[PDB]
């Protein structure tokens, strides 16, 4: 298969709260970059009660010989996304995300 | 310049909460993604008679949404409102007195969409005194 | 000509609403568009008797649906049917009354269609005097 | 595929709220032509609690070499669509609109 | 000849719809098309005791339906009903009065099928 | 000989029933057909006490069907079981008296099944003299 | 197709209730007998309030040239069914059956 | 196809309201006909509060160069069905009718 | 079709209730064996107010020239089924067997 | 040793369902079958506060469940076990007091399996 | 830092569950496994005012996870964790007190995963 | 079929509860290894009150000639898994698995 695009796993470090300052500290980021196939599901709307909004869904696929890293979201194209189903069938793996917002 | 008792509260709530400096939504659209904002739900109006004039309350109801690890943010703000809101004495028309014993702060988690979202819900009754 | 109760109560409102010039439905047809219009719901009748005759309250409910971004002519419509319906005295062949303590305007958000509305719903109380 | 009907596509101005009026201010609009594909889905009856309705969907599809400029709402036939969903493979686009009415 | 309370009353109140010209139903069958008609829903007995007999009273609901476009012609059988109702003044083995601050009409739309419709809702309380 | 106080009252009321003539059933058997009958559905307890001894009051439920065009037979029924229960004086170790006041018949239309039903319900509350 | 089944169509009379003894009073029955084909769909347990019950339905087909007298209720092989469908496709008739209790 | 059915479409006049009688007053009615394609969906049986009903469906379908003129319900052997579908895919027509009671 | 499990068809005998004593008085059992064709269709987990339990469910299948005589409930492998589903296609016999449990 | 409110009563009506010869579960693990049984559900705790001590109520509610022919069995056991609870005096370390007037005891059909079968549920309220 | 009565209350209740030893979470990630936890759900204002200063009462809802076939570990820190939030006497610009009269312990089951849990649900009211 | 992947079957021993103390008392466990076929359906995400979770299912299939020992959950990867569904075609096997948490 073809496998041109760029994909982005990212890692969140150590956290934990502080009850005098009310207030979540985060360490740093690492950030690995490889590429791998992607398609797009489309994007759909939905009504909430404050509002509407639109949250788009995208599936990676990769072939054998490959290493996926420890990660907690993905960044395709300028936009963050976290997995729903994770599927591994014979030496092969295949995920299946939906967008999230992230804090700057 | 002289409106119905539904939209004068709803004008003086919305440029109190413009004026303090946070975002304020009325049926948030789609082309727009931020997350500390505000938006208001709806009022209700009951009627107390005399033989002068008819009197009564306005109940205005609306909520703060934010980022989930983000409580401290969302509480300040609501706070905010609500002290703002506190100090409304007169409109073009009317006079306004807000009831403290019959209004309340709740905050919950609301997991509606794909992200995880902190909630604070506020009700404000003001009596025609 | 003498009518029922509800039938009384309910020509007098809606030749108030079309004097007014509104324009008025029961049950909106599927040949006509355009967003600004009333409607009426139902209706409901208590007994209170005495040694003399029969007496007691009707009840009736209208609601006012239009587009969001227009909140102060929905609520300026709902007020001013109410206000026209305050002035409402003698029927042919019977003597009615408002009651104000029982008469409640509530605004909301209403998003059955894929328009979003703005709805104001009216709760009226005639006491037969 | 043969492309031969008329679509416009139709972006709002900014908009603020004016508390002292009570009234919403917009500016004016901006209109872009194009010729693209478009079929039909059917229009259904539905009942509201204030009567009945009419709506309609419709499906646009356009081939690579052609940029969607950005849009609020779609002028087709004298009629107000807005889109639903938005699909993009392969360089390709495919959107699904449904019927809305919209302020003179 | 001599009854329970539940059937006398439903016998009462049938004979009056049916004397005053309407078409009732218990339950309609699937023949019969043509929208006026009465149906009689359900009844409900109470007792309160005393040191010789026993009394109570006894709830009876029925329902009127019609087109839309006719909203006059409902409301006026719903009164005649309910003012017909209001003679009874014995049966065979009891006496009975209707209670008129218990008594209540309610109109509404009804979409269960393809036409539209108006029923007007009636409930009657009959104290022995 | 000497039961808890619901498997007296539940025999007693079946005992009744049977010596009617009516066909009683607790949990109605596939193989079974034949319209007209008499099912029992549960029992609550509750307890008043004193110094003495403990005493309270026992409600028992049950229920007539039958077919939609025969009303008459299935209020005749209840009625006679009605009565038939208001004779019940004594049991082996236990004295019971019939609370009128909180005795109720209701009936309605059934028609959870292909055949439409007439059911009759009945409540009954027994109070340990 | 093979019509060797019998199936006989009943028709009940006039009704009216009579108020002073409080029974309905109705007519004769009138019964035709016909042959046609049947086929079997299959009983099925269900669970009500009262206990367990159990319900069958069949499914009658008809050729043109055939006329369907006006009817109530249907007896197939002593037991009485009541239709739920009617389709007439091309001068042709299908009913789907399903069980009814009907008086002595 | 074989188009030899015949089917009435029926407008009606202007409706408004007397407030003094209490009564709508209405004008009177366009009848045209037409010869075009049916086939039936066929008859169910649905449950209602006051008893049982029987309800009809019926689809029409039309070739081009024919205009369907404007219409509120149709009239087919007897019966008045109003439709709850409408498609046009390339130039053609397709409808599907549900069953209602018109007053006399 | 390969004949050779085992099925046994159990009915029970009279039962009337004892009021003086208050509990149920019954008869004895007629057992009949045969030997028929069965399939399974796998043991689910449940999971009920009390805690967890586990149910089957069985196919047994005739061809004609074979009698069913009557029963309540099937004794198959040790344990007892009870049907839920009775299809007779062109004098043969279909039933679905699910399991329950009977009083030693 | 001395335990929370809630495990103390817990434990006395466990150990008196145990010592009556009932079988008792609190989830009925897969691998047992047998129709007689007894479950425990959960608890309540509620405090009422005076100037030397915390005292209050706790709430025990547990159910029967049997087979659907056999009512007599059932209701003989939630019985006996009502009747042995009521004779709780004391724990290590707290005073306990049955209530009789919050002791209900209902009987239904239950059908969520295949088999009928026939519950009767508990509420058992203990002062402090 | 004074803080609003809302965030004041969450941070000394979190404080203390995390000096007692436990693990504290406010909306379990992901990636963390383990049974024995404790999670915050909500909270509610009231006010009531006289002439000097605006008082009311707090309302804090949290509960305790963990494995089925372990009620005590369960019932021990609900009971921890009540006391020692009974023994908050004043934050910084506020002064609390714990209402007995109104704070519950409640134990039930959850079988929302393929895991069945033990679930202890607490509320506590704080007067100003 | 290939079968290489490995299957430990692990059996608890009795339990009784220790009223004085308020513990269960629990014996040792027997433990069997096997070589079977396992494939994997995928891990999803599911949301709870206190948070989210993930929780994956595997399949196991056995040919005839070999026997289940009893057992009360499966041991895949250094992960604990309990049945679901079990069916047994033609003197074989297969098994579908859900992943629990099991006490340390």
């Amino acid at each position: 298969m073809r496998c041109i695009d760029e994909v982005t796993f990212v890692k969140k470090g150590e956290r934990h709260y502080d009850t005098e300052k009310g207030e979540w500290i985060e360490g740093a980021k690492t950030e690995t970059v490889a590429t791998l196939n992607v398609t797009d599901l489309g994007t759909d709307r939905s009504l909430v009660i404050f509002g509407a909004i639109t949250q788009g869904a995208k599936v990676v696929r990769t072939l054998p010989l490959f290493n996926v890293p420890d990660f907690d979201y993905v960044i395709i194209d300028g936009k963050t996304y976290e997995h729903l189903t994770f599927r591994s069938p014979l030496y092969r793996n295949s995920m299946i995300f939906k967008e999230v917002t992230i804090e700057d | 310049m002289i409106k119905t008792r539904d939209q004068s509260i709803f004008d003086e709530v919305f440029k109190q909460c413009q004026s303090l400096g946070y975002t304020t939504y009325d049926y948030k659209p789609m082309n727009e993604v931020g997350y500390p904002f505000v938006e208001i739900e709806g009022t209700t109006t009951n009627h107390v008679a005399n033989k002068t004039d008819i009197k009564g309350s306005v109940e205005l109801t609306l909520s703060v949404w934010g980022l989930q690890q983000k409580r401290k943010q969302v509480s300040d703000m609501a706070s905010n409102v609500l002290y703002c809101s506190s100090l409304i004495q007169a409109t073009d028309g009317f006079y306004w007195s807000l009831d403290y014993n019959q209004s309340t702060i709740q905050l919950m988690d609301d997991t509606t969409t794909n992200t995880p979202l902190k909630r604070a819900r506020l009700t404000l009754t003001f009596t025609v005194r």
